[PDB]
RNA sequence: UUAAAGGAAUUGACGGAAGGGCACCACCAGGAGUGGAGCCUGCGGCUUAAUUUGACUCAACACGGGAAACCUCACCCGGCCCGGACACGGACAGGAUUGACAGAUUGAUAGCUCUUUCUCGAUUCCGUGGGUGGUGGUGCAUGGCCGUUCUUAGUUGGUGGAGCGAUUUGUCUGGUUAAUUCCGAUAACGAACGAGACUCUGGCAUGCUAACUAGUUACGCGACCCCCGAGCGGUAACUUCUUAGAGGGACAAGUGGCGUUCAGCCACCCGAGAUUGAGCAAUAACAGGUCUGUGAUGCCCUUAGAUGUCCGGGGCUGCACGCGCGCUACACUGACUGGCUCAGCGUGUGCCUACCCUACGCCGGCAGGCGCGGGUAACCCGUUGAACCCCAUUCGUGAUGGGGAUCGGGGAUUGCAAUUAUUCCCCAUGAACGAGGAAUUCCCAGUAAGUGCGGGUCAUAAGCUUGCGUUGAUUAAGUCCCUGCCCU
RNA sequence: UUUUUUUUUUUUUUUU
């Protein structure tokens, strides 16, 4: 049910390094849907997701079988959780025009 | 655990839809998996003509 | 079951007719004297005509035919036509 | 139609376990002032057991991680 | 070695026009959304989008856009700025039949009466150029009993082929 | 040295023959013709229906893969010239040396 | 006792009411039939634990693309797991959270549970709010889509007349047309949609485009046989047969005649072709089907012993029956053994998510087993050596050798496993059935029927579907008599 | 020449 402590703290990770993550619609019974980001199926990439979206951090977007994420300033301000993490560095997405 | 076991590697299991997610009405091999039920509401976007 | 069928239409051919094996020697002077003395020969005519089976009649009228006696006009897969000459 | 569905009571919630255990747990022991006794087991090492302890059973003993149950006739 | 035939690869690219397109106005639905553009470079993907509020498609700094495109590189496997996101003010605003529909949602869902709203963009489509224009609006309104709503501009052809431009 | 034409409307094709031949036959070239391959029809039936009511009509769907065949025999820094046209977005023009 | 009876006048509808007109979902002259039997696959009636359930005149009953062994399953009998997101209070365990060997247990190697006691970390767990899942209900609340009324020519709006108003004229007497298609008349005039026009296409050609993945001539070169420069198949010039794009022509354009001045009809000329088959469709409606296609969804029902869920067996396949579409048939026009010869659209592996056809060769009775080439494709499978049919042999009018269900013993392939369903092959059992009753369906020319192949679910898997052909008729070309539709 | 007949509660309407 619940990952280990470097499978939470690396797609907490990924997610911070790209802003947007994808997934797929399905749950883990018949078949074992991964993705090539993270070595694990899909329950884990819900249950990540599933508090992500309570709290209004990380917009979900979907399209018609896989899952796709989305970012605002309300989900960077309400990213204090990962901000905390390493200091004050946002990634090349936020960051600037050239 | 017990979450999986009768295979499904062929049969009704393996084919799904690409759109909905079902797998009621047959569904096809075209570099396209669609249901009929959802084919035709989308033939338009992706250039289907009818003659 | 019980048959009971809807429909009517009798009125059958001939009572499931005998018919003659291999010939006899009445058959076989019946066959030598006027199976070339008609004017018109098929192994069909001949069949009914002298209650004669249709495979002992292609055996017989081939043989007067063997001979050269009968004078036929062809043959197809269907029909085989024969006339006397003479 | 009229499908309301209620119990003939042949099962019960036979329950998924109630964690019991003791206060803490002790396991070593302080003898001379200071020499470590250490009553339960060492595992061997299969990448599992090289710090963790066994579980004591009639003749089985219990491996946390992978299970390597050391036993013997 | 990644070969498959015509026969597969623009059915493959016909499917992608629709998993593009309409994901697209589900998270830009916010304007009047259009549709997309999806040309030809060989080692790139050249995508750009017709929409209303171009500063809806901008943001602040050059966030909303350039992080939309890389939500296109996670499933769709064109990474690396490939994929490339550009914008269309739609300045023949009222032209589109989307759009002209998916205002119209928008004015629906707070109050603003469906009769002062259908009237209100029939107004604005035919102000701006077209010449055929029919509204069928047929739901729940005014009761249970479903009452079937139209509405109607201009001159509308019903038959032959050239309906599909 | 070969370059196959594959696309989708031809009104578009018989012009990329012409864009090419256009930008092509004034260079010193010894230039093949539109050879054309038969246009192939990937044919669908569909019921029209989600489900069983009424009479038993059926959508009939094609679609049209025109291809042509032109031919090229030469040096390549030509191929890299010709290589900067722009194109029609229905058009996927592959290239065999 | 009753809240309505009445009056004119208008739009429908109906009319066994009168005039015009049309339809093979109607008929006459016809065909093929089905309805009789056998079998298959659907529906209602039986039984079960379940025989899941939608559709009930055309406008359901080979429909759900529904050809299911397990899935597919919403049905029944049993067994694991949480998706209790979120937050409050609380054992917060002075950090002690689940998982598991093995015994035991049961369909199970379910750590299901019990015994025994190691891992594991603050995501715990307890209780309340909640949400969330539902092939739950409801197509009689819905979106979309579908057909249907409705394959027929019909439909309205604006302005101006008429009427108090509903409404009306335009939308008509006529002639005409597949047609509210057109010409004239006319309180109407200007317009529109539908019909056409358009498009795929059937059709035709050019000596336009022009082809080592399509030809073709001769030049080679070889090989055969009488050999006589000739006769059939194998290794430089044009696109005539393959291919597909621009551009051409069918308009009643000439004559005859019938025709308001007409609209037009009818014969013939030269022409491939004087209109081929479609496709898309009018405003307006049914409480017609689908909530079981959906990340389209409203409201009620369900959520820790689950109307969520996988897993394991069974059901949807049961049969005194009744109905529906089909298939091979009922024989000599034929049945059998062989010899001969020629198709057209289309199909094929490392895909946005579970995945092929087959060249040649050997083995094996037959289905099949093995190795190698080629095909992400006018290359190769493939000058798809398709069948019907045709050229000879037997049978000979016989419920037979016509007919192939049931039943016996085996031999092979796919599969997680084919039992109470597979598929294929072999021997063997050789079943009703004598041209089908009162009634009804489909069809005017490459049309009907006879005959084969490819595509869709497919791992095995076509009787159904949807396309492709091939031998290619009969009688019509008219009516309102039957059923029905259109205008007064 | 016929061509006889099929029960019931079930039908809300402003404006920009
Ligand atoms: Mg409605
Ligand atoms: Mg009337
Ligand atoms: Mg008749
Ligand atoms: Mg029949
Ligand atoms: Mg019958
Ligand atoms: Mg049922
Ligand atoms: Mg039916
Ligand atoms: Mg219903
Ligand atoms: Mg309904
Ligand atoms: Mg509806
Ligand atoms: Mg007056
Ligand atoms: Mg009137
Ligand atoms: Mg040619
Ligand atoms: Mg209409
Ligand atoms: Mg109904
Ligand atoms: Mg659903
Ligand atoms: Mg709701
Ligand atoms: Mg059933
Ligand atoms: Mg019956
Ligand atoms: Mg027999
Ligand atoms: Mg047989
Ligand atoms: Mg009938
Ligand atoms: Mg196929
Ligand atoms: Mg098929
Ligand atoms: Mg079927
Ligand atoms: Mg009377
Ligand atoms: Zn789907």
């Amino acid at each position: 049910m619940l990952m280990p402590k470097k499978n939470r703290i690396a797609i907490y990770e990924l997610l911070f390094k790209e802003g947007v993550m994808v997934a797929k619609k399905d749950v883990h019974m018949p078949k074992h849907p991964e993705l090539a980001d993270k070595n694990v199926p899909n329950l884990h990439v819900m249950k990540a997701m599933q508090s992500l979206k309570s709290r209004g951090y990380v917009k979900e977007q979907f399209a018609w079988r896989h899952f796709y994420w989305y970012l605002t300033n309300e989900g960077i301000q309400y990213l204090r959780d990962y901000l905390h993490l390493p200091p004050e560095i946002v990634p090349a997405t936020l960051r600037r025009s050239r | 655990q017990l979450y999986w076991s009768h295979p499904r590697k062929f049969g009704q299991g393996s084919r799904s839809c690409r759109v909905c997610s079902n797998r009621h009405g047959l569904i096809r091999k075209y570099g396209l998996n669609m249901c009929r039920q959802c084919f035709r509401q989308y033939a338009k976007d992706i250039g289907f003509i009818k003659l | 079951g019980k048959a009971k069928k809807k429909k009517w239409s009798k009125g059958k051919v001939r009572d499931k007719l005998n018919n003659l094996v291999l010939f006899d020697k009445a058959t076989y002077d019946k066959l030598c004297k006027e199976v070339p003395n008609y004017k018109l020969i098929t192994p069909a005519v001949v069949s009914e005509r002298l209650k004669i089976r249709g495979s002992l009649a292609r055996a017989a009228l081939q043989e007067l035919l063997s001979k050269g006696l009968i004078k036929l006009v062809s043959k197809h897969r269907a029909q085989v036509i024969y006339t006397r000459n003479t | 139609k009229r499908k309301k569905k209620s119990y003939t009571t042949p099962k019960k919630n036979k329950h998924k376990r109630k964690k019991v255990k003791l206060a803490v747990l002790k396991y070593y022991k302080v003898d001379e002032n200071g020499k470590i006794s250490r009553l339960r087991r060492e595992c061997p090492s299969d990448e599992c057991g090289a710090g963790v302890f066994m579980a004591s059973h009639f003749d089985r003993h219990y491996c946390g991680k992978c299970c390597l149950t050391y036993c013997f006739n | 070695a990644v070969q498959i035939s015509k026969k597969r690869k623009f059915v493959a690219d016909g499917i992608f026009k629709a998993e593009l397109n309409e994901f697209l106005t589900r998270e830009l639905a916010e304007d009047g959304y259009s549709g997309v553009e999806v040309r030809v470079t060989p080692t790139r993907t050249e995508i750009i989008i017709l929409a209303t509020r171009t500063q809806n498609v901008l943001g602040e700094k050059g966030r909303r856009i350039r992080e939309l495109t890389a939500v296109v590189q996670k499933r769709f496997g064109f990474p690396e700025g490939s994929v490339e996101l550009y914008a269309e003010k739609v300045a023949t605003r009222g032209l589109c039949a989307i759009a002209q529909a998916e205002s119209l949602r928008y004015k629906l869902l707070g109050g603003l009466a469906v009769r002062r709203a259908c009237y209100g963009v029939l107004r604005f489509i035919m102000e701006s150029g077209a010449k055929g224009c029919e509204v069928v609006v047929s739901g729940k309104l005014r009761g249970q009993r479903a009452k079937s709503m139209k509405f109607v501009d201009g001159l509308m052809i019903h038959s032959g082929d050239p309906v599909n431009y | 040295i070969r370059i196959t034409l594959t696309s989708r409307n031809v009104k578009s094709l018989e012009k990329v023959c012409a864009d090419l031949i256009r930008g092509a036959k004034e260079k010193n070239l010894k230039v093949k013709g539109p050879v054309r391959m038969p246009t192939k029809t990937l044919r669908i039936t569909t019921r029209k229906t989600p489900c069983g009511e009424g009479s038993k009509t059926w959508d009939r769907f094609q679609m049209r893969i025109h291809k042509r065949l032109i031919d090229l025999h030469s040096p390549s820094e030509i191929v890299k010239q010709i290589t900067s046209i722009s194109i029609e977005p229905g058009v996927e023009v592959e290239v065999t040396i």
